[PDB]
């Protein structure tokens, strides 16, 4: 229905280009990880194409796109392999079946069941990292860093082995409606509740306290030049 | 008002004050870490700004 | 009543020249005493954290006298990896509103900027390499992240102890990439 | 439940400082305009006081309220008409059966059946302003500029009668989560949807073209140094 | 190829001096054409509002060069009363960005500022006859409204067409009218 | 890019150009405004501006 569709994961030139590249940001970004992204490939390109529905029967992955998109991701964690670095991924790798190397982080976005994603990824033995519920693009009336706050990540099902796979989460300000005329309101204070949840003992968590505490620490943040937004009435100083 | 909210936190009523030209925050002689180390000779210099400005 | 100074103590191999990672030791004890405060952590990370927590201790009294009340304090966090994403690709996002998320970030103790730098809309990274990814993928040649751009983000971040996590979404999300790379995008029959 | 409630409609005090209080205001602000409110006034606490429910039997009110509500706002449009300005009205003050003087503008702000709102004050010969479908300060995800823009403030029952009593509207932008660091962002250019409906004619309403106006007048606030946040992913220049 | 000249006429009395009403006739036509441009209106509202459309006609081309085209433009608005509310109860705010907002406002041709003043949290409006409203109401001796600040906002709103229409809201939304008036409120039992 | 758009907008393709120190807004000579009018002298001045800043 559009003009062009995902990276072709048929050609060799797409893996030659791939490799130089990444190898640029091996170099280029000191972290151990790089996070190779994966998330919503649209198949409707690749199956109107003769040449990729050439390549599908080729090595017999029927009219299965999820096994094309593995096999691309694969050569894509391969190469950061080669590298020496570590891959993060969103989860709709893992759940398209792909083989994923021991090591690689699974990070969970999609809102609907997350906890028992949490379980399937920590349960094949993944690290994972949470960011599900602290969509702060999703912006919504009110005193929303409350819920950001209420989350305990570890209300999912597993064991301690599971349970020690979660290394943390993300707070995500996704651009579609974002830009510098108003990052900085929408990303604060309302991150900062991610951040105590994320720093401080699982049994902090009364609201009271929570308010008191965040009202003082976000006029502080606009003290030392970040323009935090309100949690409610009130003033600073 | 502290955030995040640290592990433990213990306090007395016992009030110190402190003078902005003549606090000072430096390595102490056993450290690790000197003036060569500029990460903390930066954030040393920012958190005095920060504490007093 | 006056404490004269803060002294930071490193315990081990500071790490000081060292970039951060998931394993960074960030503990850190605080000991608010006169005349002499200490600050012990492991590492520096822990020292960084460290120095936030006894900012957010000092205040100012009704006359404005700074004050500080005697304490002990012993932190730790509970998980490693502490994100915030931004996405400088639907927008760009110029360096200095980086640089002040990063400032944030800090006050706030994450440590992980997830940098999703390029998507479907634009590609300002500037690659080496490959020039025409950015010089025809960005939204204009001042939306642009020269490798100089990059640098500066990366040792602002260092410094107070935020990892800089790269994203290069592919196979999807990748459409200002087919601009200065030819033959890499699936063209649509339709 | 709290420790005061609202303005004691029972006093003398309350309508002598009311006098000299909005002759005051009379002089300071030029419009022929003054807004007095009227909105969610609360019973209980003027249900459990004692001198209240004496003068409540006073003068045969009951057990309604309303009746009490429209006495003390009576009492208030007579101080404004004897200082010979205008009287502006939350809707309450209508639908509570408080007797209003012709002319008396009545703002419609409540979300719920509000066309039926606009029939209702207009067929009793009442001027309006509506409010309601523009609460700005009512934040959500996405191109919320679209349902403001969308809107056809005459799709009411009524004739043209009543249709010609119809004098605007205002986009509302309340303060509970509003200060500097955000006003800026929040009001513009969402605000510019609920301009063009209220100036241009009642057929420009092509979505297209709206978009596409609306990105470049956006533009337009930026560089004259108003924030003005996105609509959509994109650039300025 | 070049206009030389934007002429203004008005064509009755210009109510120059005058403050803004609901009837004020805002109707314009703008005739673009070299070497002198015409913008007529009934009265000084108008004309205030066709500035503003010719501004938005005149761009930059590729070159920088300063361009419009030959035009003609008539001009009146559907509906008299275009407002917006600001709420300067729940948050203070300061005088600068109420006048940015009346700049907004002339830019998308609003036409009343609605001046939700006072409410619960706070009294800001500095009341000459009654100065312990503000005394006691105001959330800080900082946050308030002088009677040079109304006037202020009055004029510079003047300038551009519109009108300031304060709202004191009773008797509900007054808890703050309560600190400073003794009396006035009625006290709950319970 | 008209905003709000103007209840009737005619077009020509001719382009015309200006030049900002050489060009001015003023009072027609029929006018019942002029110098006088701060109100019409200060839009004057700051459309000026906005034209061309
Ligand atoms: C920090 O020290 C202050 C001053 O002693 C503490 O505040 C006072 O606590 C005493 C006894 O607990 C009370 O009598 C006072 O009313 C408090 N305020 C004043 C003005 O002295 C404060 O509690 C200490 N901080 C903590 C959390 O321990
Ligand atoms: C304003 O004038 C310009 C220039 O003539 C108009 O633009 C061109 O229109 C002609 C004929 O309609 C086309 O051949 C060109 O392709 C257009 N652009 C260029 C670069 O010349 C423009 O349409 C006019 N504005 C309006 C709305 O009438
Ligand atoms: C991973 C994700 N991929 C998508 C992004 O491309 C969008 O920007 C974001 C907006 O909420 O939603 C999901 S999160
Ligand atoms: C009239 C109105 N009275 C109320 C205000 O006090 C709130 O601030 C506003 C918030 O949406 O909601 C209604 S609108």
């Amino acid at each position: 229905l559009d003009s062009f569709g995902p990276i072709n994961p048929t050609l060799n030139t797409t893996y030659s280009f791939l490799t130089t590249f990444f190898k640029e940001i091996s170099e280029v970004f000191p972290d151990q990880f790089i996070h190779l992204g994966g998330d919503e490939v649209e198949f409707k390109c690749w199956e109107s194409n003769p040449k990729i529905q050439d390549f599908m029967r080729q090595k017999g992955f029927g009219t299965d796109f999820k096994k094309l998109e593995s096999f691309y991701i694969q050569k894509v964690l391969d190469i950061i392999a080669t590298i020496n670095k570590g891959s993060i991924v969103w989860q709709e790798v893992f759940d398209d079946k792909a083989k994923l190397a021991p090591g690689t982080i699974v990070e969970v976005w999609k809102d609907s069941a997350y906890p028992e994603e949490l379980s399937r990824v920590t349960a094949s033995g993944f690290p994972v990292i949470l960011s599900a519920p602290w969509y702060l693009d999703l912006i919504s009336y009110g005193q929303d860093w409350r819920k950001y706050y209420k989350v305990e990540p570890l209300d999912f099902g597993g064991t301690q082995k599971q349970k020690q796979l979660f290394i943390g989460g993300e707070a995500c300000l996704w651009g579609e409606y974002v830009d510098a005329t108003n990052l900085t309101p929408r990303l604060w204070p309302r991150a900062s509740a991610v951040g105590e949840r994320l720093w401080s003992s699982k049994d902090v968590r009364d609201m009271d306290d929570a308010y008191d505490r965040l009202t003082r620490h976000r006029c502080r943040m606009v003290e030392r030049g970040i323009a935090a937004q309100p949690l409610y009435a009130g003033y600073c100083n | 008002a502290l955030w995040p909210l640290p592990l433990s936190v213990k306090m007395t009523p016992n009030l110190l004050h402190l003078a902005p030209e003549n606090f000072y925050i430096s390595h102490s002689p056993n450290s690790t870490a000197g003036p060569s180390c500029t990460l903390l000779e930066e954030a040393f210099r920012r958190y005095h700004g920060y504490i007093f400005g | 009543t006056q404490v004269q100074q803060l002294l930071v103590s490193i315990t081990l191999q500071s790490e000081c020249d060292a970039f951060p990672n998931i394993s960074s030791d960030e503990s850190y004890t605080l000991l608010v005493k006169e005349p002499v405060a200490v600050l012990k952590a492991n590492r520096v990370w822990g020292a960084l954290r460290g120095l936030e927590t006894f900012s957010q201790l000092v205040y100012q009294d009704s006359y404005g006298t700074f004050t500080i009340n005697e304490s002990t304090i012993i932190d730790s966090p509970r998980f490693s990896h502490r994100g915030i994403l931004i996405d400088t690709s639907r927008h760009y996002l110029p360096v200095k509103i980086i640089l002040k998320t990063l400032d944030a970030m800090a006050f706030n103790k994450f440590n992980v900027l997830h940098w999703h730098i390029v998507d479907d809309q634009s590609f300002p990274y500037q690659s080496i390499t490959f020039p025409e990814l950015s010089n025809k993928g960005s939204y204009s040649l001042s939306h642009v992240y020269t490798p100089n751009d990059v640098r500066m983000v990366i040792e602002y971040a260092r410094l107070r102890g935020i990892r800089v996590l790269p994203e290069f979404d592919t196979p999807g999300h990748t459409l200002s990439w087919g601009k200065g790379q030819k033959d890499l995008l699936t063209p649509c029959y339709s």
